[PDB]
Formats: C-alpha cells, structure tokens, sequence
C-alpha cells in the first residue's frame, strides 16, 4: 500500500530519488532515499547547557 | 503639463525631493521636463541683540527659501496618480498644477 | 530597616534608570538582556548603600509580557497603585 | 499535523485539556480578542437561562517547564461547531490533532 | 582556442514567479559548470526587499492580542515576513497599512506610494472580524541580500530607535528555487554543443534576466582577483 | 510576612543553533551539528532542496 | 555678553535644526507659536525623565514630534500608555494630528543638556557645585569625549558677592566651525537665589 | 579565470 | 550591496611544478563556487598539445 500510493501520486515507487549535490552539481551514485519524517525539537537546548 | 513647484529652506533635501519627484514621474510616464533652479529667497533680519541698550549691537539673521520648478509634460493615467500615495519628505512643501 | 524599590540606584551611574520607570522597577515590554536591570530593589545602610536589584541572568535575552505586583500594602509613588 | 500519525492524536489532544473543546454545540458570534462567544443551538439548550457559552483562551503564559501554553481560535466566525468539537487549538495542536 | 560564447537567446514566462530561460550555445562540458555557479550564485547572492520593522499603535510587545482580529501578533508578523515587495528608486521606504470593517485583510489595501509595488494581492494579513475594530500598522522596507536576523540587529543598528518598534526578521533573497538542465543543443553543424535551461522561481519581485545578468556579474568581478593579480 | 513581591515573566524566543538535540519518533537522537547554507543541500532534480 | 552661541553659529555646517518644517509668512509664526506651547508643555511633563532634545517636525497638516531622552522606559511608562497619553495633548496643544516618536539617548554623561540639568538638580539638593561640577567633567571625558567644559555662575555656596567658577578638560574649540560642540545650558532655582550652569561638550570634528 | 570570463562576457554590465 | 574582494596572499612554491595559492576571503559558499569552476575548467577544458 505504500507502494501504490507512491503509485498514485508521480513519484518513484523504490522511495528513492537521485540526488545532485548542491557543492559539485554532479550526481550522488546510487540513488539516496528522501521523505518526510516527523522530526520533534527536545527542551535539551545547548544554551542551558553552555 | 504638470507644474510642480517644490519649496523648502535646506537646499540638500529640496534637491533630495526634487530627484525623488523625478523619479516617480519617469517609471510611470515618459518626456519629464526637468529640473528648474528657479531664484532663492534670502528673507534678512536684523535685529538688536542687547535686552535693553547697544544699537550697534546686532546680528543678521537670514532664511533661505529655495524654489525647485519641476515640470511633466505628458500626464497619463498612471503617473499623476502615482504622486498620491507617494509624500515626500518633511521640510519640503510642493506644489503641483496641472495647465 | 527595611529594602527599598527605587531607580535612584547607586555608584553605577546612567546604566541603571533606563529600561525603568521614575519611580522603579522594569517598564514592560523592551529588549531586555543580560545585565541589565529590572527591579530596583536596594537600602540605605546595608556611603554604605548597595546594589540587591533583581537584575536579568547572564546570558538570556527576552521580551518583559507581564509584571505582577501584590506588594506590601504601599507599593505606589504618590499615585499609580 | 504529523503527516505518519496513528490516528490517537485526536484522542490525546482532547482528552488531556488543553485544546477549548466546546460544551454546547451551536454558531458562534466571535468577539474572540479576548473570547470566543458561542450561540448555542435551542436542542441543547436549557429553558431559562437563555445562555451563550463564552470561552477564555490562555493566553501566552509559563508551563511547569518554562514552555508557553497557548491556545488559538481553530474556528472562524459564523461557523456551526457541535457539541464535543474543538474550538480553540492549544500548545503542540493543529485543528484537534496533535502536533508536538 | 576554438571556443564560443553564449547568449540568452529564449526567455519564456510560464507565470509571473515560476519563469525558465535558456541560454545558447555553451562549450563541451561547461554546462554544469556555468549551471552549478550560477545555481549557488543565484541562491545565495541576490538583493531583495522585504520587510524589517513592524509598527502597531496601541501594542506593547509582540506577544500580545490585538482588538478586533484573528490572527494574533505572532501570526501577524510571520505573515509580514512573507512578503513580497519592489521598490524602484530609494532603498528604504515606509508603507501604511489603514483598514476597519469585518473582513479579512489583503495585501491590496496597503496605502501604496508611487515607487512601491506590492505584487502579491491576494496575500492575507489579518481577518478583522469586529465592524468597530481597526488596525494602524506602519511597515519598514529595507534592502540587502542574504538571512540577517533580529538578535544580530539588536545592537548592529546604529540609528537610535524609540522603543515600540517589534523587529522581523529579514528574509532578503527573492529566490527559492532554482534548477538547470544540461540539454543537446541543436546546433546546424555542430553536435557536440549544448544549452543550459535554468528554471527559476522568484518571489515575483526580481526580473530572470536581470538576476541572471547580476549573478554573472557577480562571478566575474569575482574571478578578476584571479585574472588580474596572478 | 513577604511585603515587597514582584514579578517579572520574560519570554526568550529560542530558535535552533549548532547543538540543540532533535529527534523523531523512532528513537533517533540528535545533536544537529551544522547548520548548511541552502544552495549546498542535495537537491533533487526537481530543484527542491532536501 | 562676547561669546556666540555655538549651536546657533553651526546651524548650517555640523548642528541641525529642532524644529524642521517649511511655511509660507502667514502660518510660520502661528507655527513657532505651536511649537513653544508643545515643547513646553513636554518640559513640564519630562522633567524627572532625562529629556534632552525635542525635535518637532511637521509635514501635510499632522505633527511628527521626536523626543530625545535618556531613559525612554520613564517616558513610555508601560508599552504604549504614556506616550499616547502624551500624544492626544500634543495634538490638542498644536490642533492637528500629533504623532510622537521617542529616540534613545546613548551615553547620557556626553549629552550636554542631561549634564546640565544633572548640575542643577545637584545644586537644588545642596551639594557642593564645585564637586559637582568636577563629577561632570570626569564623567565625560571617561565616555570619550574628546573635551569637555562646564561653567556655574552666581550666588555659589549661598555667597553674597556673586562669581562664576567654570572646569575644562580636554580640547574645546569654539571657534572651530567644524567642531561638533554640544553646547548647552540650565538654571538652578536655589534658595539664595538662580545658579545658571553652562556646558560644552565637544565630540569631535566632522570632516567633509 | 580568463577563459571563463572571456565566456561569461557576453551579458554583463 | 558591496562584496568582499579578497587578495591572493600565498603562492608556496614547493617545487617548479608545485604550488599552493592560499587564497582569503571570500563570501561564505563562495570559494566552493570559484574552486569548483576552476577545477573542472582545468580538468576537462584547458587547451593544450601532447
């Protein structure tokens, strides 16, 4: 089922995009995965901590 | 045409003014007439300066009204509108006139 | 005797009455960082007067949303109680 | 809004009150800078006691862990809510879900 | 030195933000060069107007509530920095924002000047929804290039400013996005040519080619530190 | 007893910086190390930066 | 009475205006009139903030007033209820549309007016001028001003045979149009009688 | 550096 | 809107087919722009008979 909503919508159905690199402009080999992940910001601020 | 005559006693911000006017005009319409230095007003005073005594006593003071005559030659929808919501700066009273 | 909250703060000079009101204490609002000063809080004999005033922590910045003030029966100047 | 959640976001972000879940069903005439004001539907409501239900939002305020719990107004004005929805979006929520 | 040079032969608009361009006919290999260079160039490096400090009448701080409306102060700055503005002549101007009634708030009833062009609107600020509210916001438009944010200009600004002024961050760039393609040119008799199709998304405010002209600029008073002293 | 009581609420306005510790959901900790300019993420194809 | 005024004489080189507006012989001494009353009025109010400089500024029938002070929290009282306040008397002084900025004076020692006043208000509370005035002096110069001179004149300690006492340190140069020379004056309302204080700060020379 | 100037001198300022 | 124009401060000589052109400074994300223009040029573009 993950697979075939990849399907519907346009994207590759592996998950995984080629990627450029932003400093070389030239290809990474080997195709790298990219998503959306949930990513959560913890109260371990380093500024307490210094 | 559009007369504008900018009046002001610091002659930087009159000329400031002056560009800015130019400005506006020339994005919007086309053929600005220009920017005319017209004769400055140098308004004299004399006064004395002691409270009571000292006639010879005196210090000249002066104020130096400066004309700017702008003029734009072709007034199309967007340009004369344009100057509306574009005031200029404080110090500086303009005037424009239209024919 | 007792502490008292007022701007006329001591040895430190115009780097006390600023982020204040006339009579003491933080105005609200403000860029507040480290160091400065929020509640002018010193006494009298404590040429022998000292600097108690709560001031901000090193460090932190910030922005004063709310100041509370149930203080002791006179906390006023002549009037804004 | 976690785009990968499991669903019991809904259930968390109600059950644990900090979102303005609404009382009684209804419209809503919306002062909302200080309050939400909520007319209620005549089904629900009682015979005396002609009664419009007037939410106080939290404003930005200190938590136990020096966080700020804030609640804001997730509903427009003039717009049917009914009784057990969610009015007013509290810390880490999006329209009732959970969005920590 | 066989070489050749470049020209931007075709420029399409496929909207008013989102425009492509070619460029033609560049050397062997250089394509992803040019691409590359012009891609950080053109991300990093380009003037745009955006706005700096937000003045509200009758406000304290930024994390009050206002009278009146549904976005709170936070919401509202956020969707101030959003914008997206062009001004012509000076490099600094102030706005007026004026509106009451019950409605929502565009970005088209700022109270314009003659050399401001707000391009956007539709872009919503604030949903007034008290008929006896009003809002009184007076914007500053500065200009420069790159992120320079508030606690950097909480003491790098010089001019001495009253308090009441809240401070946005400055979002300059007019760039988002930017992506070149490395094409086979169709060039009449030589196959070992190509075109660089860059595909830009602006913020609405900036000219493609004037940004690319600017960029290509850029890179070559760069590299005059190269060409001239050794 | 207490006479003089006054307090004063702050509001820092933290935002993210070179040591600040992220996580997702999974157990995946996180001390976000740099912070990286726009153009030199790898973007795909598309031009979307990750 | 030798010495010239050395704002008045640097009004067009290096000192700007106050006031800055533009009117025709007919609304100009109206204009003046207004702008007494309003700063006047402001003096009275700001007296126990650290006021320096009013600096009115009046373009298309609304009132731009800009108030100097050392301390603005005094000023603004709590964020926006003291200088609206202030605002609506503004207008009401002027019949206009007043709007009222307030500009945050850095380094209240080198400001010459602050200085000023400072002395006076010392002198009303029955200090020494003398250890005032060298109080003033210090202060100055260890904020950086490149010379600094105050003088206080008359009745000084209560005497009756009245003298000027006056402290430079540093460079001074009056004569100097090039000079930024913050000059500025005050009077203290003893008990024996008026103590007109004098400072000169000089900040340093423009060059243009 | 010359040759990719002399390239890129076509549309300048 | 003024950019930083930098001056080529070194050129170690270590041998006659050596060298070492430390180079300071320059807008940040810029000397991968310059480095990486200049190494491809020389690699695959430099004219030159063998």
């Amino acid at each position: 089922e993950i697979k075939e909503l990849l399907k519907l919508g346009d994207l590759p159905t592996s998950g995984q995009i080629r990627l450029y690199d932003g400093r070389t402009g030239e290809q990474f080999e080997r195709p790298v995965t990219v998503g959306y992940m949930y990513m959560l910001k913890l109260n371990h601020l380093v500024d307490d901590k210094m | 045409r559009i007369r504008i005559r900018l009046k002001a006693f610091d002659h930087r911000l009159i000329d400031q003014a002056t560009a800015e006017i130019v400005e506006t005009a020339k994005r919007t319409g086309a053929q600005v007439r220009g920017p005319i230095p017209l004769p400055t007003r140098k308004e004299r005073f004399t006064v004395l300066i002691s409270p009571h005594v000292n006639k010879d006593a005196r210090d000249q003071y002066e104020i130096r009204t400066h004309l700017r005559l702008v003029d734009i030659v072709e007034p199309t929808e967007k340009t004369v509108d344009a100057l509306m919501r574009l005031d200029l700066a404080a110090g500086v009273d303009v005037q424009i006139s239209l024919g | 005797g007792p502490e008292e909250i007022t701007a006329d703060i001591p040895n430190v000079g115009e780097a006390a009455l600023s982020k204040l009101d006339e009579s003491g204490i933080v105005y609200i609002g403000a860029e507040v960082t480290g160091g400065d000063i929020l509640v002018g809080k010193v006494t009298p004999k404590g040429s022998d007067v000292k600097d108690s005033s709560l001031r901000v922590p090193n460090g932190v910045s910030g922005t004063v949303i709310d100041v509370q003030v149930f203080t002791r029966d006179g906390v006023e100047k002549d009037k804004r109680a | 809004k976690p785009l990968v959640g499991t669903g019991m976001e809904r259930a968390v972000a109600v059950d644990s009150g900090v979102t303005a879940v609404a009382k009684r069903g209804g419209v809503v005439q919306y002062v909302d800078a200080s309050r939400i004001v909520i007319k209620v539907n005549e089904d629900e409501m009682y015979p005396g006691e002609a009664g419009i239900d007037i939410y106080n939002l939290t404003k930005y305020t200190r938590s136990n862990q020096n966080t700020c719990i804030n609640q804001m107004p997730c509903v427009s004005l003039g717009e049917p809510v009914e009784r057990g929805d969610v009015l007013a979006d509290g810390p880490s929520t999006d329209l009732g879900e959970l969005a920590l | 030195t066989e070489f050749l040079k470049p020209r931007l032969v075709d420029i399409e608009q496929v909207s008013s933000t989102h425009a492509k361009v070619t460029l033609e006919p560049l050397e062997r290999g250089f394509g992803h060069t040019l691409g590359n260079a012009l891609r950080r160039i053109l991300l990093s490096s380009m003037p745009g107007c955006a706005v700096t400090e937000v003045e509200i009448d009758g406000v304290l701080h930024e994390y009050s509530t206002k009278e009146g409306v549904q976005e709170d102060i936070l919401e509202i700055l956020l969707n101030l920095k959003g914008l997206a503005v062009r001004v012509q002549g000076k490099d600094e101007v102030i706005l007026t924002l004026n509106k009451s009634g019950i409605g929502p708030v565009t970005a088209a009833d700022i109270t314009h000047d003659g050399d401001v062009e707000i391009v956007k609107p539709q872009h919503v600020i604030c949903h007034l929804t008290d008929e006896n509210a009003s809002i009184s916001m007076r914007i500053k438009v500065q200009r420069g290039r790159g992120y320079v944010p508030a606690s950097t200009r909480i003491h790098s600004e010089e001019d001495e400013r009253p308090i009441g002024r809240l401070l946005v961050d400055a979002c300059y760039s007019p760039v988002e996005r930017i992506a070149y393609n490395v094409e086979a040119a169709r060039v009449e008799q030589r196959t070992d040519l190509d075109k660089l199709v860059i595909e830009m998304e602006t913020n609405g405010t900036i000219d493609p080619e004037e940004a690319i002209r600017r960029a290509a600029t850029i890179l070559a008073e760069q590299l005059e530190a190269f060409v001239d002293l050794r | 007893g207490v006479l003089k009581i006054v307090k004063v609420y702050l509001a820092v306005k933290r935002r993210i910086q070179p040591g600040d510790k992220m996580a997702g959901r999974h157990g995946n900790k996180g001390v976000i190390s740099k912070i990286n300019p726009i153009e030199d993420m790898p973007y795909d194809e598309n031009g979307t930066p990750v | 009475g030798q010495k010239v005024h050395p704002n008045g004489i640097r009004l067009g080189i290096v000192k700007p205006w106050n006031s800055t507006w533009f009117a025709n012989t007919k609304e100009f001494a109206d204009n003046l009139d207004s702008d007494f009353k309003v700063r006047q009025y402001l003096t009275k109010e700001l007296a126990k903030a650290s006021v320096s400089r009013i600096v009115i500024e009046r373009p298309a029938k609304s009132i731009r007033v800009t108030i100097h002070t050392a301390r603005p929290g005094i000023v603004i009282g709590k964020k926006g209820e003291d200088v609206e306040k202030l605002r609506k008397v503004v207008a009401d002084i002027a019949g206009v549309p007043a709007q009222i900025n307030i500009a945050e004076v850095r380094k209240p020692e080198l400001d010459a007016k602050l200085v000023a006043d400072s002395i006076t208000s010392q002198l009303e509370r029955r200090v020494m001028f003398r250890r005032a005035m060298k109080r003033a002096v210090q202060n100055a110069m260890r904020l950086g001003a490149k010379g600094i001179k105050v003088e206080v004149s008359g009745r000084l300690g209560g005497a009756e045979i009245a003298r000027t006492e006056w402290y430079r340190e540093g460079r001074v140069p009056l004569h100097t149009l090039r000079a930024d020379i913050d000059y500025n004056t005050s009077e203290a309302h003893t008990t024996y009688g008026v103590i007109g204080v004098k400072v000169w700060i000089f900040k340093g020379e423009i060059l243009g």
